[PDB]
């Protein structure tokens, strides 16, 4: 009964209702983020279209700023947003201090948004688990993973949604510092890491890359094909 | 019969609010009983002063009180509420004559303090007045006026209301009385509020055991007959 | 049972249970009485000192709200200091508002209203303690007022707060209050409340009374140390 | 409802306008019905009747003849009947109608 | 829905805001209203019938004006109609102060349904359990609105609240034509009323305005007992 | 109260025991009185006319009471002069009587614990904690 | 029962059951001894330790240097308490620059402490306070329970099995007038002596001082501080 | 009697701050000895992943260059009290130009604590050991949710208090060295840790008052543990 | 119906109760007669609450004397990792621990085996609270 | 059971209200607009055609934002005012601030952000209204936008909500019809999904409600179709109809 409330501390010292609130993100799409040397690639797998409902309006990575994209997992009706409130942090923040946001700034901001919510009742908790990742850090390539509990995290590699465990798993031993070590084998990595995709469609992978200094890129689906087909390629030689 | 009731705001199945209910049935825990007669000039307001102890002050026992000075009420009901039912008013007029430049009409002061006693029927933040107001005055225009508001903040024009303990027979004896047309001379009045007191009760009314207000067009200010004058009525209502 | 939790809450029968409780908590109290003299009033209250360690006159129920009036709070103290604070700033306020003191029945019915203000809504619980107010003026004579928890008041020529309230009254209403000078009352007020306080329950006691009126010249300062000698002594001599 | 001790979980719809059609003539073997007693009109009049209440029109539109003391039953005697059997309560008020626009 | 029926902010598993249900309860348990639209004006009415003698009939109007071209008649718990009232006449005249023109009654009811949807969003406030129907002519065509406790104005051509509201609009539908002229259209509307009104239909017991090209007016007893006699 | 069962037997035994019980009239040396923890349970007719009609009521005590109550059932033991019963009573709330002896009795065996002869006040307290199955433990946050 | 979950619900029996519980707080601190003679104002806290080997907690603190208090009940309560004494004399001092009397103080307390138990949004302040400070009236000892009451007491022992400081006090309070500083602290150490166990006995770590008098301030004795006052005292019969 | 922190049992006890007292139990190690030499304060990181960056768990944070902080408990409540104790010493030193001391940064700390119903929330589910040196000496000082700020020679938060904490009370006296304090608190932390302890594991920090710099270890954590 | 045969079986043993000793056990007490828990037939409660850690590390070395484990494990350690678990569940992780050197075939029983133990009877049955909603503490 | 409140999560993580709210719909009148190119268009229902009641608005279905931008709403009538309201000062705030007609999509959002904000404070109640949204804008040219009680939103092609949603979006597929969406074609259609949506078959003119959008010489005529071209269109259907039967 210690459950029905968001700042009622269960008998062992349990915040239930932030525990319950990670179950959305356990229910949202995989979102892979890896991050390498030159190019910070995070995927988005189960796009799931309905065949009747154009894709533009189910965009699930969003840049925050020009140096920092966003790809989430949890509750869509949350997640616009906490990414308008991040969007208007970092424009805000350039303005209060002329040096852009970085990437573990805007976490912390975007940790600061999340908790102040789960703190109180009468407001529910954001029920997204966010992947920030972003090379504005100016030199060094940097991913972070918020939590609807209001902790962020920082991972060189991580996987959240709907397969966080089966991803996770098979991502750790599968990166290396030879698999980061070149910017195509990076990408190659996360196409092979979300290939563990709910029906591992092939054609419902979306991946996403953001360069040193460089502007985001939505992989277009003829050169994630090549890169699907590619990594199928290279996946040949098991025979 | 008891209902969702526990909250004034939650509506019963049926459409009946219990807690606005249960407020009239509050009103004669008073124990009394209070009647008002409206004549061919005049009102007269009859009330039951049971002091239940040789100990109390008789001069500040009385339940009628005079909100202005064309306009008398009489409480039936709890007396704390009562008591604050007649501060508001009092104010209430008060307020109508600074803001429209002449003394509120007995019959709005029974409109704004049904009003206000309306709003405590919505907004669940005070507990209803328990408590029902009569108001007697000589209207300009409209002959002498009597109005009872209740505790829903229902209000209307009376020929002759009463309320207390025994109000059905009360007005079932009034009923009876107006119907048979008659001159209702100021003597005719009077007389006939006390009778309506003394039959419903089957008391003799000695001098002291009621409280007699009159209000009369020839002299249009409230005035409650001294001790004196309710004998010699109500030696005059025995011969 | 359901109707009893909230203040705000009536009962089918039409009664607000919180306000009644409150009123039956005072009953637990210390029995105080007040009777008002021919040119005064008089506040003679029963304090039980719970332990011997409290020092003399400690946590005393006889207060003054302004200069000429009087309380003698009787039920749960905490809450008694409170209802006196208030009436205090409500009187400060009428003096400085009104350029004169707030006559007793006008006190009375603004902080009347005010602990009936405090029985209407659910975040606040009714007032504990019923207390009676006392003055004495040249111009409005002597008035004393009895202010129970639910918002009742009107005056009494000789009332009993506490637990011996029935009790109380009954050698009280044996006394002609209406002529005796309370120079006199002081020794009737006294004599009053030992024949209440049942010496078996309760044990030891102490008892502390005041005065409004003439002979205070208009105050309503505790009465002088030597007559109150002489008034428990007084009393004292009645045990037969 | 598991499989293993509920294999298959037929069900059974209300029936179609062929299949209120073969209804209507199974229950109306024994009537005498008369010529030009359109048993698909009175069909197409009962949308979604159950299947029981298909014969409640034969049996009350027979009602309606032994009140008459005759032996056919004709057509009118039907849509005088669908309308009898095939009864329906409305929410006889519009403050709740348009709660929901 | 049986432990979601109290609070009006929490939907019922079925989708079904009960609370405003209930207080729709309230309306078609009130005083009978009828309302009928004819071609030349609209016209109310409904039953001021006193529980006793003692009443002052000529006390309290249900039928009343909020401008001088709209009015209103309400079947339901008495006291919340004035609040509506006062809102009313406060909204119709901001109205008039702003913009200067009569306020149409298509917007009035806009707003004075706007009004009752307030209370309907929030636990602490009871819906206002009066269903209200407006008069007005405007625009050279008569109008008939009826505004709910839900906060769902409709555009009733004739239609009667209050108790019996059923076998009200069963004799609408059958002694409503399109084409009535307001003086036709009173008798229509007293005999909507008569057939619930338990008693004589005395002057001092139906109360009925007349919303015409010229502005909606109370009708004074007399009027009303020159009808009244006329259908008796 | 009441309900073929096999509750026909002590039926038949109420019945008998009503029965006569309004057999015999008062001004007799008869005089009866029933005990019973649970007087929801009973029948009416146990209680009607003739039969226990003038019930007597039994309290949970009172906090004066419970001082007193405390008191009677610790005479027989060496309790050390200086025991504010008073103060025990309030520690020892919505006590029945017979847990207000449990105090007394928990209260010998406390001190016997500590190798004691009279009982202190502390052992008294440590039984208004032990009869109730509480376990004092010197939580940090107070100080 | 079911009206014991709020201060503001009224018990069939007149009682507000939370204010009850609260002054069962002050029962759990460990026990102060408070008593004062004619010509000071000593109060003796008996300090607790969590570990072995971490400080012991303070339990008399620092109010103003006429006014000093003993805290038996909750933390941060008793510190939210000691803050608004302060605030009050400090505002005391400034505005009529004079020590504010410890009876003016007291009633201050109360009615700051009273206002939790009349309206709902707050706990009741679970810190029973032992209000010592010299005014012009003379040294005085104040206590207020967690129900917004405080007596004037000749001396008065509050915290975890403290009746035992009470009686030890009780049974010597007419000698506690004619004192000089050293034999009404002897005493007052004599009292926390009775409250604890058997096994305990009074050391520098565990008891901690506070003395206010005629030309001295509150001054909080502890570690060696105590010493002076601890040595000559008295070992407990056994 | 459990439901709210503004609740009280028939004992006594506010339901709420226990409940949050347990919330530390469920937290990670953490030891702090002081030294006449110096503090030494030790922490097990439990990475939940070897893709995790080591450096975003943050169990030891500095509070300014005087004073680390060990924290254990809900990381978002320690880093809302974390931000709350920055802030205020930085404040202290602005409006003061002075250090501000370990026991007045610890009042500050928790008088954020004191407030999870003496506002007008929840008790913050993390407790706190402040190591650092002031003008009265090196000193380490340790809090709960509950709001009480006290002072240990030698304290573990976190799991396993009980256990570190009395295998604690053994091994520390008055008299240690700083090298002496380091090498029993992580033969405890290696002694009550779940898994082998090694580099990655865990993380020291200390802080001398001479070398108020280096409030941290970083890569000889290796050559410390490998003489243990 | 039948119960109250039953019920007449204990006020028969009211009655009796109320150099003979009575001894009761009751995992539920909620569920017995006031009347058979007064302190005049039930004069002492124990109450058996759930091991402090003292006494954990204490049931596991009781049940442990006879298992094949390795001289060195730290049951002192085992106790922290079983909180709230009461006097069985650390002998079925006793229990388990062999289970666990059973199944590979090491004929003692090391300590990996007990923490895959402690996972296994008190973790894998004790709640969910898992990683993606337990990266909160730290 | 845990749907007492707007805020609270369920332990699965579902925000039950909101699963209640959008179902909500269901009820309501159905409402669908179907692909077309030059061109796009509502078509919603009466549910309440009573005789007695005046027909004043004609358009209780379909509502006009901006001067190029119309939405229907399928749900609780009160809320949909609300939600009315608001959409047309949040279009108009744009056009002052701009001086730029609201660009569609941010239109949805910034209604989708006060529906989905109900959906996170406590104490409001989720608001119970879907409503498909079409317009033109110089950025995408006509669109469709299918609102949620939760606040998602989604772009669309053919859409249909509230009653007999899912005979009209499958029926929408069956017949989905992709670049070849004619203005033309789109009216049949849409009628004839009405049909068999719709229980009461001959799709009476009255009973149904066509609005189309569409961009001539830059000026974004919403038209409400009146019952003549209706009845027509009807037939223009019926007509058609029966030259399908032949098959038998």
């Amino acid at each position: 009964s210690y459950d029905r409330a968001i700042t009622v501390f269960s008998p062992d010292g349990h915040l239930f209702q932030v525990e319950y609130a990670q179950e959305a993100v356990k229910k949202g799409s995989t979102a892979v983020g890896v991050r390498g040397r030159d190019i910070v690639v995070l995927g988005v797998e189960k796009k799931s279209v309905a065949k009747l409902q154009d894709e533009r309006t189910v965009r699930k990575i969003c840049a925050l700023d020009d140096n920092v994209c966003m790809a989430f997992a949890g509750l869509t009706a949350d997640a616009r947003i906490v990414i308008n409130r991040a969007r208007v942090e970092c424009q805000s923040h350039r303005l209060t201090v002329e040096d852009p946001v970085t990437v573990e700034y805007i976490t912390r901001y975007i940790a600061s948004l999340k908790q102040r919510y789960t703190q109180s009742n009468g407001r529910r908790p954001f029920g997204i688990s966010a992947l920030i990742v972003g090379f504005d850090f100016d030199g060094t390539p940097r991913l972070y993973q918020t939590d609807p509990s209001g902790t962020y995290h920082a991972w060189k590699a991580n996987a959240i949604g709907r397969g966080a465990k089966s991803v996770r798993e098979f991502l750790e031993k599968n990166y290396t510092d030879e698999a980061i070590e070149t910017d195509d084998l990076t990408i190659k990595l996360v196409i092979k890491a979300l290939l563990e995709v709910v029906q591992s469609g092939g054609k419902n992978i979306e991946l996403a890359v953001m360069r040193r200094d460089q502007s985001l890129k939505i992989l277009n689906p003829e050169e994630i094909e090549k890169y699907v087909a590619e990594i199928e390629k290279e996946k040949e030689e098991n025979e | 019969s008891a209902g969702f009731d526990r909250h004034i705001t939650i509506f019963s199945p049926e459409g009946r609010l219990y807690q606005v209910e249960y407020a009239f049935k509050a009103i004669n825990q008073g124990g009394l009983t209070s009647v008002a007669v409206r004549g061919k000039d005049c009102a007269v307001i009859v009330t039951q002063k049971k002091v239940p102890d040789k100990l109390l002050d008789s001069s500040t026992v009385t339940h009628l009180f005079k909100i202005t000075e064309n306009i008398g009420c009489v409480m039936t009901g709890m007396t704390a509420d009562s008591r604050s039912q007649v501060q508001r008013a009092r104010y209430e007029a008060a307020n109508w004559k600074y803001k429209y430049g002449y003394e509120i009409p007995v019959d709005m002061l029974c409109k704004r303090i049904a009003d206000i006693s309306q709003v405590y029927t919505q907004n669940a933040e005070m507990r209803p007045l328990g408590c029902c107001m009569i108001l007697i005055g000589i209207d300009e225009e409209q002959g002498p006026q009597v109005y009872k508001c209740d505790p829903a903040g229902y209000y209307c024009g009376f020929k002759a209301t009463a309320a207390g303990v025994k109000q059905t027979e009360s007005t079932s004896f009034l009923e009876k009385k107006v119907k048979k047309k008659f001159d209702w001379t100021f003597e005719q009045t009077v007389e006939t509020a006390i009778t309506c007191l003394s039959t419903v009760l089957s008391i003799d009314f000695k001098p002291s055991e009621i409280e007699v207000g009159v209000v009369t067009v020839e002299n249009p200010k409230f005035r409650i007959l001294t001790e004196a004058e309710i004998d010699a009525h109500l030696v005059a209502l025995a011969e | 049972t359901g109707y009893d939790l909230s203040a705000s809450t009536f009962s089918p029968d039409g009664r607000v249970f919180q306000v009644e409780y409150a009123m039956k908590a005072v009953e637990n109290s210390s029995t105080a009485i007040g009777i008002r003299c021919k040119d005064g009033v008089v506040f003679g209250v029963e304090k039980l000192v719970l332990s011997k360690l409290y020092e003399e006159g400690s946590n005393k129920r006889l207060f003054n709200v302004d200069r000429h009036v009087g309380m003698a709070v009787a039920g749960l103290l905490a809450d008694a200091r409170s209802l006196a604070d208030i009436a205090r700033e409500e009187a400060s306020n009428f003096r400085s508002n009104f350029g004169y003191n707030i006559p007793l029945k006008h006190l009375a019915d603004r902080v009347a209203m005010y602990v009936h203000a405090y029985t209407l809504y659910s975040a606040v619980r009714p007032f504990g303690c019923s207390f009676m107010l006392g003055s004495y003026s040249v111009n409005d004579g002597a008035q004393l007022y009895m202010i129970d928890p639910s918002g009742v008041s009107y005056g009494y020529w000789g009332c009993a707060i506490g637990k011996a309230r029935q009790a109380a009254k009954t050698e009280i209403e044996k006394l002609q209050m209406k002529e005796m000078t309370c120079r006199d009352i002081v020794k009737e007020v006294a004599k009053i409340i030992y024949i209440v306080h049942d010496e078996v329950k309760d044990k030891a006691f102490e008892l502390e009374l005041s005065w409004v009126g003439e002979l205070t010249n208009g105050r309503h300062e505790i009465v002088p140390k030597d007559i109150r000698e002489e008034a428990e002594k007084y009393a004292k001599e009645s045990l037969k | 409802l598991r499989p293993g001790r509920i294999d298959r979980k037929i069900e059974f719809p209300p029936p179609n306008e062929e299949a209120r059609l073969d209804i209507l003539k199974i229950h109306s073997r024994k009537m005498n019905l008369t010529r030009g007693i359109n048993l698909r009109k009175i069909a197409e009049l009962m949308p979604g009747a159950s299947g029981a209440e298909v014969k409640g029109v034969c049996t009350e539109a027979g009602m309606y003849a032994l009140r008459e003391r005759r032996v056919h039953v004709t057509q009118e005697d039907f849509e005088m009947a669908v309308a009898k059997v095939m009864q329906k309560d409305s929410e006889k008020n519009m403050s709740i109608k348009k709660l929901w626009k | 829905e049986r432990g979601y029926s109290f609070s009006l902010t929490t939907f019922s598993p079925s989708g079904k805001l009960v609370q405003i249900e209930y207080a729709l309860a309230a309306v078609a348990g009130g005083a009978p209203s009828v309302g009928i639209k004819a071609a030349n004006g609209v016209v109310l009415a409904t039953e001021k019938k006193q529980k006793s003698i003692l009443y002052d009939e000529r006390s309290v109007h249900k039928v009343e004006p909020i401008t001088k071209h709209i009015g209103l008649v309400y079947s339901g718990m008495g006291p919340d109609y004035r609040v509506l009232v006062h809102r009313a006449r406060k909204l119709a005249q901001q109205y008039y102060l702003v913009y200067q023109e009569p306020i149409p009654t298509a917007q009035l009811v806009q707003r004075v349904a706007s009004v009752m949807q307030e209370y309907t969003q929030s636990g602490g406030v009871r819906p206002f359990g009066v269903s209200l129907l407006i008069c007005g002519w405007n625009e050279g065509r008569p109008y008939l609105f009826q505004s709910d406790p839900s906060g769902a104005y409709f555009a009733w051509k004739a239609t009667a609240m209050g108790k019996n509201y059923v076998n009200g609009k069963t004799f609408l539908e059958k002694r409503y034509n399109e084409d009535l002229e307001l003086e036709d259209a009173i008798h229509t509307a007293i005999l909507t009323l008569k057939e619930s009104f338990e008693g004589q239909m005395t002057e001092d017991n139906i109360e009925v305005g007349i919303c015409n090209e010229a502005g909606f007016r109370r009708l004074t007893p007399t009027e009303v007992k020159d009808y009244l006699a006329a259908i008796a | 109260k009441r309900f073929k069962a096999g509750d026909r037997e002590v039926q038949r035994t109420m019945l008998e025991l009503l029965n006569q019980l309004d057999g015999f009239q008062p001004n007799t040396q008869v005089k009866v009185i029933a005990a019973t923890n649970r007087v929801d349970i009973l029948d009416p007719a146990l209680l009607r006319s003739g039969r226990l009609d003038r019930k007597i009521e039994f309290p949970m005590p009172n906090e004066e009471a419970r001082a007193r109550i405390m008191q009677i059932h610790s005479r027989k033991m060496n309790v050390s002069p200086d025991v504010n019963y008073e103060e025990l009573a309030r520690c020892t709330d919505d006590f029945n009587g017979a847990q207000c002896k449990a105090v007394c009795v928990e209260a010998g065996m406390i001190a016997l614990r500590r190798g004691a002869t009279e009982l202190t006040h502390e052992d008294y307290m440590e039984g208004i904690l032990e009869v109730q199955a509480k376990k004092k433990a010197n939580l940090q946050y107070y100080a | 029962n079911q009206y014991d979950n709020d201060v503001t619900v009224w018990s069939p029996q007149g009682r507000i059951h939370q204010i009850e519980y609260a002054m069962e707080a002050v029962k759990q601190g460990s026990a102060t001894v408070g008593l004062k003679s004619k010509t000071h104002a000593v109060l003796v806290a008996l300090k607790r330790a969590q570990s072995e080997l971490a400080a012991h907690q303070k339990k008399i603190l620092h109010v103003d240097n006429h006014i000093g208090i003993s805290i038996a009940g909750l933390t941060a309560d008793a510190r939210l308490l000691c803050n608004f004494m302060r605030q009050e004399c400090l505002d005391s001092r400034f505005v009529f620059d004079r020590p504010l009397p410890v009876s003016r103080l007291v009633s201050l307390i109360g009615s700051k402490t009273q206002i939790p138990t009349q309206r709902y949004g707050r706990r009741p302040y679970g810190v029973g306070l032992l209000i010592a400070g010299y005014d012009d009236m003379g040294p005085h000892i104040f206590q207020t329970c967690p129900s917004a009451n405080y007596f004037d007491c000749r001396a008065m022992s509050i915290g975890a099995r403290s009746q035992s400081a009470r009686t030890y006090l009780e049974r010597h309070m007419s000698e506690f007038m004619e004192c000089n500083l050293n034999e009404l602290v002897k005493h007052g150490l004599r009292a926390l002596r009775e409250t604890l166990p058997a096994e305990q006995d009074l050391t520098t770590k565990n008891v901690s001082i506070g003395i206010v008098g005629k030309d001295l301030e509150f001054t909080i004795y502890d570690d060696d501080d105590v010493s002076p006052f601890l040595e000559g005292l008295e070992e407990r019969p056994q | 009697y459990d439901r709210g922190v503004n609740t009280f049992s028939p004992e006594g006890r506010l339901f709420q701050v226990e409940y949050a007292i347990e919330a530390i139990k469920l937290g990670s190690t953490a030891i702090g000895i002081q030294t006449s030499e110096g503090v030494c304060l030790a922490v097990e990181k439990r990475i939940t992943s070897p893709l995790m960056e080591p450096s975003s768990i943050e169990k030891i944070v500095e509070i300014d260059a005087h004073i680390g902080c060990a924290m254990s408990g809900l990381i978002k409540d320690a880093k809302t009290l974390i931000d709350k104790a920055r802030v205020e010493t930085q404040n202290h030193w602005f409006t003061y130009n002075e250090t501000m001391t370990v026991e007045s940064v610890t009042q500050a700390v928790s008088n954020l604590a004191l407030q999870f119903g003496e506002e007008d929330s929840r008790p913050f589910g993390v407790a706190l050991l402040f190591g650092g040196v002031d003008e009265k000496g090196p000193q380490l000082f340790h809090m709960d949710p509950s709001g009480t700020f006290v002072q240990c020679d030698a304290r573990a938060i976190g799991s396993a208090s009980e256990g570190a904490q009395s295998s604690l009370q053994e091994v520390y006296h008055k008299s240690m060295t700083l090298k002496e304090a380091i090498k029993s608190s992580l033969i405890i932390l290696k002694q009550v840790m779940e898994e082998k302890l090694n580099a990655t594991n865990i993380e020291l920090a200390t802080v001398q008052p001479g070398q108020n710099f280096h409030m941290f270890t970083k890569e000889e954590l290796e050559e410390v543990i490998k003489d243990i | 119906g039948g119960d109250n045969e039953v019920q007449r079986t204990m006020l028969e043993l009211i009655n009796q109760l109320d150099n003979i000793k009575v001894l009761m056990a009751t995992n539920r007490p909620d569920t017995l007669d006031p009347a058979l828990m007064r302190p005049g037939r039930l004069d002492r409660k124990i109450e058996f609450s759930l091991p402090d850690l003292e006494g954990r590390t204490h049931i596991f070395k009781i049940h442990a004397r006879s298992m094949s484990v390795e001289r060195d494990i730290r049951f002192e350690l085992l106790a922290r990792l079983c909180p709230n678990s009461t006097g069985a569940e650390i002998r079925s992780v006793c229990t388990e621990a062999g289970m666990f050197a059973i199944r590979a075939r090491r004929k003692i029983a090391t300590e990996k085996d007990f923490l895959e133990a402690v996972n296994k009877v008190i973790k894998s049955y004790a709640k969910f609270s898992a990683t993606p909603r337990y990266m909160t503490y730290n | 059971r845990y749907d007492s409140r707007t805020t609270i999560f369920s332990p699965e993580g579902r925000l039950y209200q909101v699963e209640y709210a959008m179902e909500a719909i269901g009820h309501a009148g159905t409402c669908l607009g179907i692909l077309a190119n030059d061109g796009v268009l509502l078509a919603a229902e009466r549910r309440n055609i009573h005789k007695l009641l005046d027909e004043v608005f004609f358009s209780e279905k379909i509502y006009k934002l901006n001067e190029d931008m119309a939405c229907s709403v399928a749900g609780i009538t009160s809320d949909a005012n609300v939600l009315t309201n608001e959409l047309r000062l949040i279009a108009q705030r744009y056009l002052l601030q701009y001086q730029e007609p609201i660009p569609c999509e941010q239109l949805v959002t910034a209604l989708c952000d006060i529906k989905q904000a109900y959906t996170q404070f406590g104490g409001k109640r989720p608001f119970g209204v879907s409503l498909l949204y079409i317009g033109w804008d110089k950025h995408y040219g006509f669109q469709l936008y299918q609102s949620d009680p939760s606040g998602n939103y989604g772009g669309w092609k053919a859409t249909c909500i509230g009653n007999n949603s899912a005979a009209a979006v499958s029926m929408l597929k069956q017949d989905y019809k992709e670049g070849e969406m004619t203005l033309k074609s789109a009216l049949a259609l849409a009628i004839k999904v009405l049909n068999k949506t719709m229980d009461v078959s001959k799709l009476s003119a009255e009973k149904v409600e066509i609005a189309t959008l569409t961009r001539e010489n830059g000026k974004t005529v919403i038209r409400v179709l009146k019952q003549k071209e209706v009845e027509q269109l009807i037939k223009k259907h019926e007509e058609e109809e029966a030259k399908a039967e032949r098959e038998k």
